[PDB]
């Protein structure tokens, strides 16, 4: 196997209200993401002959 | 041959043709040339 890393999709920000300009919500929201993987393999092809 | 994996087209390519011609025993000739010859110059 040969395994590679796949970047995730997109997140998004939040529109904070005017009230939270001094409160803790001024920072907005937390955005997370997780990576993923892909795998590859091979197959065998063969033939024989006689003389 | 028709025994291995690959085969020839036909027996013509499995054969060698020779230009040698041979003959059996032939009867010997005896009376043809045992008498004397009498040449002629007329009928």
């Amino acid at each position: 196997i040969l395994t590679m890393l796949v970047e995730p999709d997109a997140g998004r920000a939040t529109w904070v209200a005017a009230s939270a300009y001094g409160s803790d919500n001024t920072t907005g929201s937390e955005v997370t993401g997780a990576l993923t993987e892909i795998h590859f393999s091979t197959y065998k092809l063969a033939a024989k002959s006689f003389i | 041959n028709q025994s291995s994996s690959v085969e020839v087209s036909s027996e013509s390519y499995e054969t060698i043709f020779s230009q040698r011609i041979i003959r059996d025993l032939q009867k010997e000739l005896v009376v043809g040339a045992l008498f004397e010859e009498l040449p002629m110059s007329s009928k």
